[PDB]
């Protein structure tokens, strides 16, 4: 029979580097209807976001 | 002119709304 005893110290020092690119589209809408008293109007409307 | 102010006080009454970037 045997028995082993170990002790292991381990120091690691690591590095990363990045960088990233995004391209972003979008199309927004509405639509809007107000009402008064006497005023009654409405509007629609439409959005193109690049980024 | 009357009818050109009562217009500029109903354009008064109101907002010009916000600017929102949902990008």
């Amino acid at each position: 029979q045997s028995t082993q005893n170990t002790d292991s110290q381990t120091r690691t020092i690591s590095k990363n580097t990045s960088t990233s690119r995004t391209h972003t589209s979008e199309v927004h809408g509405n639509a809007e209807v107000h009402a008064s008293f006497f005023d009654i109007g409405g509007s629609v409307s439409a959005g193109f976001s690049n980024s | 002119t009357q009818e050109e102010h009562l217009k500029e006080i109903m354009k008064h009454i109101v907002k010009i709304e916000v600017k929102g970037e949902e990008a």
